[PDB]
C-alpha cells in the first residue's frame, strides 16, 4: 500500500469490496503521512471524504475505522478549507461516536481528529462542543490515577482538551469551561513535561478574556501550581505558565495579590534575565500590570529586590522587553508613595530612562515622559526638583528632552516643553 | 491562527 496513486485509491474505495477498501484506505493514509506536500487537495476533489466518514462507523471492520481516522485526521490538519471539508462530510458526530471505541489507538485517532477540527477556530471548537463531544472526552480521563494511562494516549487528551479551551470571540461557553476546569486541574499536577505544557497553554487560554473568567480560574486554586510551574526547567512550560500568570495579574488586584501570595515574585530575577527574549519580554510585561496595583503590591516588588531587576532590562535588552519595562515603570510611579518612587531613583532609573527617549517610538517616548512627570511630582512634594534637574541634565537627558519638544507627534511635544518650562527653566 | 497537528 505503499505510493499508490489517487486514482488507484479511488477505484479501491468504489470496489464495494470491503478488503478492497481497507486497503486503498491505507494507501491514502499513508499518502497523506508523507513528509513533502501530502495529496489532500487531490484526495478532497476524488470525493474520497464521505466514504472516508462512512467507514468509521464500520464497526465490525477496526482496522478501517482506524486507517479512515488516520486519513480524515491529516486532512484536517491541513487549511481551514481542507477542516471545513471533513466538517463537512459529517466527520464530527462519527469521531464522537468513535471515542467509544474499545480499541485505544482506534478512540486515540478520534481524540486526535477533534482536536484538529476543534483547533480550527471558535466556530468549530463550539460546534464539537455542541455535538457533545466533551462528556465522552472527560470519560476517557476518569481514571483514579492518570499514571496508568498510556502516555501518547495522555498527551493527546491533554491537547485536544486545550484546543477546546483556545480561542476569543468568542471564548468558549462558561459551561464548557466549568465542565472542564476540574480535569484540566488534575492533567496540571500531572508528571508528564508534555501533558503538564499543554496544560498550561489551555490555562493560559482559559485566564486570556475578563476578570469572570479569570476568577473560574483562580477559584480552582491552580495558581500555586502555576507558580510551581514558572520555575520549571522546561522552556515549554514556563513559556504557557508565565503566560497564564500575567493573563492573571490583568485582573482585579485581588486576583493579582493570589499571584504574589504564593510566591511568584520570588521567580522573577530568573525571568527578567532569562536568555530567551520572549521570557524575558512576558515577564516584564507581568511586572507591569503589578506595579499598577496597590501600594503595598508595588512594595512586595520592592522587597523582593526586582527594582535593580527592572533597572537591569531598561538598560540592557531587547526593545520590546525595553518598552514593557518603560510601562512597568509609569505604572510604579503613577501608584507608588514618594518613598517608593525615590527608592526607584535611588536604584539608578534615571540614565536608562533618558537614554532610551533615543528611541524611534512615538509612544514609549510618551511613557518615558510620563515617567518623569511622576517623578518630578514626587520631587516637588520634597522640595527636591532641583537634585533631579542635575541628574537628568548630567546624563544627557536634557538634550534628549529638549530635542523631542522638535517631535512629529502632538504630545510628545507638549509634554516635552511642559517639562522644560517647569523644571528647567 | 489554528492549532492542529498531522500524524506522521
Amino acid at each position: 500500500t505503499v505510493n499508490w496513486s489517487v486514482e488507484d485509491i479511488v477505484k479501491g474505495i468504489n470496489s464495494n469490496n470491503l478488503e478492497s477498501q481497507l486497503q486503498a484506505t491505507q494507501a491514502a493514509r499513508k499518502l497523506l503521512s508523507r513528509e513533502k506536500q501530502p495529496p489532500i487537495d487531490n484526495i478532497i476533489r476524488a470525493g474520497l471524504i464521505p466514504k472516508f466518514v462512512s467507514f468509521l462507523g464500520k464497526t465490525d471492520c477496526s482496522p478501517i475505522q482506524f486507517e479512515s481516522a488516520w486519513a480524515l485526521t491529516n486532512i484536517a490538519s491541513g487549511t481551514s478549507e481542507q477542516t471545513k471539508a471533513v466538517v463537512d462530510g459529517g466527520a464530527i458526530p462519527a469521531f464522537i461516536s468513535l471515542l467509544a471505541s474499545p480499541h485505544a489507538h482506534i478512540s486515540e485517532q478520534a481524540v486526535w481528529a477533534l482536536g484538529n477540527i476543534a483547533g480550527d477556530g471558535s466556530a468549530f471548537r463550539d460546534l464539537v462542543i455542541k455535538h457533545g463531544a466533551i462528556d465522552p472526552l472527560l470519560a476517557l480521563l476518569a481514571v483514579p490515577d492518570l499514571s496508568t494511562l498510556a502516555c501518547g494516549y495522555l498527551r493527546n487528551l491533554t491537547w485536544t482538551l486545550s484546543n477546546l479551551c483556545r480561542n476569543k470571540n468568542p471564548a468558549p461557553p462558561l459551561d464548557a469551561v466549568e465542565q472542564i476546569l476540574p480535569t484540566l486541574v488534575r492533567l496540571l499536577h500531572h508528571n508528564d513535561p508534555e501533558v503538564l505544557a499543554d496544560s498550561c497553554w489551555a490555562i493560559s487560554y482559559l485566564t486570556d478574556g475578563p476578570n469572570e473568567r479569570i476568577e473560574m480560574v483562580v477559584k480552582k486554586g491552580v495558581v500555586p501550581q502555576l507558580v510551581k510551574l514558572l520555575g520549571a526547567t522546561e522552556l515549554p512550560i514556563v513559556t504557557p505558565a508565565l503566560r497564564a500568570i500575567g493573563n492573571i495579574v490583568t485582573g482585579t488586584d485581588e486576583q493579582t495579590q493570589k499571584v504574589i501570595d504564593a510566591g511568584a515574585l520570588a521567580v522573577f530575577p530568573s525571568l527578567l534575565t532569562n536568555p530567551k527574549t520572549n521570557i524575558q519580554k512576558e515577564a516584564t510585561w507581568t511586572m507591569s500590570n503589578i506595579t499598577a496595583g496597590r501600594q503595598d503590591q508595588i512594595q512586595q516588588v520592592v522587597n523582593h529586590g526586582l527594582v535593580p531587576f527592572l533597572v537591569g532590562v531598561l538598560s540592557k535588552a531587547d526593545f520590546k522587553t525595553q518598552k514593557e519595562a518603560a510601562w512597568a515603570i509609569t505604572n510604579y510611579t503613577s501608584g507608588g508613595t514618594v518613598e517608593q518612587i525615590v527608592y526607584l531613583v535611588h536604584c539608578g532609573i534615571i540614565e536608562p530612562l533618558m537614554n532610551l527617549l533615543s528611541a524611534k517610538d512615538t509612544k514609549i517616548i510618551q511613557v518615558i515622559l510620563d515617567a518623569i512627570s511622576n517623578i518630578f511630582q514626587a520631587a516637588e512634594k520634597l522640595g527636591e526638583t532641583e537634585k533631579l534637574s542635575i541628574m537628568i541634565e548630567e546624563c544627557g537627558g536634557l538634550d534628549k528632552i529638549e530635542a523631542l519638544q522638535r517631535h512629529e507627534n502632538e504630545s510628545v511635544y507638549k509634554a516635552s516643553l511642559n517639562l522644560i518650562e517647569k523644571y528647567f527653566s | 491562527p489554528r492549532r492542529v497537528r498531522r500524524r506522521v
